[PDB]
């Protein structure tokens, strides 16, 4: 009952993936398809 | 519609100003409605 598909969810996000997210990233989440 | 409307976003539902943001923002960046 922990971080598990939240965790797979923020990882699905994230690029090349350090751990974090960035004012940079955030707009190609609400944006990228391709 | 370009990406200093994200960059309000990201300003309006931050506070302290960590202009980078770690799992824990995650959580609340969803769902820190009360």
């Amino acid at each position: 009952k922990s971080e598990e598909e939240l965790a797979n969810a923020f990882r699905i996000f994230d690029k090349n993936a350090d751990g974090y997210i960035d004012i940079e990233e955030l707009g190609e989440i609400l944006r990228a398809t391709g | 519609v370009t990406e200093e409307d994200i960059e309000d976003l990201m300003k309006d539902s931050d506070k302290n100003n960590d202009g980078r943001i770690d799992f824990d923002e995650f959580l609340k960046m969803m769902e820190g409605v009360q």
